[PDB]
């Protein structure tokens, strides 16, 4: 799951907001990975 | 003043001033500056270290 593969091979900088993780409601803050990203 | 041809022949000039000057100026300037700067960039432990 290491994009430094093919951010090496292209130069471009990889997103950095991503959808696939959890949040937590009441507090209202990212928490953890829940889909995985390839 | 005073004159006379028989008596009473005089001069007289009493002349007398007072002058006080006084001055106060009174200046007082205050300047106060305080700014705060702030930067955030957060970092999670994985849920599954070890």
């Amino acid at each position: 799951t290491g994009f430094q593969i093919c951010k090496n091979a292209l130069k471009l900088p990889v997103l950095e907001v991503l959808p696939g993780g959890g949040w937590d409601n009441l507090r209202n803050v990212d928490m953890g990975r829940v889909m995985d990203l390839t | 003043t005073e004159l006379a041809l028989f008596s009473r022949v005089n001069g007289k000039f009493s002349t007398e001033f007072q002058r006080m000057k006084t001055l106060q100026v009174k200046d007082q300037a205050v300047t106060t500056r305080v700014q705060v700067r702030n930067r955030i960039y957060t970092v999670k432990t994985t849920p599954t270290s070890e």
